[PDB]
């Protein structure tokens, strides 16, 4: 897809974490871990390296690792990920 | 780093 980006559904349940650490590198929101034991892990959908480019249609370059906690703690269901894979 |  669109730089080189993949579509991936994401399961988001209110007050249970994804199972995945984010860090910001540089304008860009980057996976750096897949918890042990976690819903991540248990998909197999997300990845250490994969960059998050939207969450539910919002563009998510240039946000802060808060920001997207934050809009994510406001989201439940079945997400719409776009990743670029690393 | 921040867990979601």
């Amino acid at each position: 897809g669109p730089l080189g980006s993949k579509i991936v559904r994401i399961e988001k349940a209110r007050d249970i974490p994804l199972g995945a650490t984010v860090r910001n590198e540089m304008d860009s929101v980057i996976i750096s871990r897949i918890v042990k034991g976690g819903a991540a892990e248990k998909s197999g959908l997300l990845h250490e390296g994969d960059e998050v480019l939207e969450i539910n249609g919002i563009e998510i370059r240039g946000k802060d690792v808060n920001e997207v906690f934050d809009l994510l703690s406001d989201m439940h269901g079945t997400l719409t990920f776009v990743l670029i894979p690393s | 780093d921040l867990l979601v």
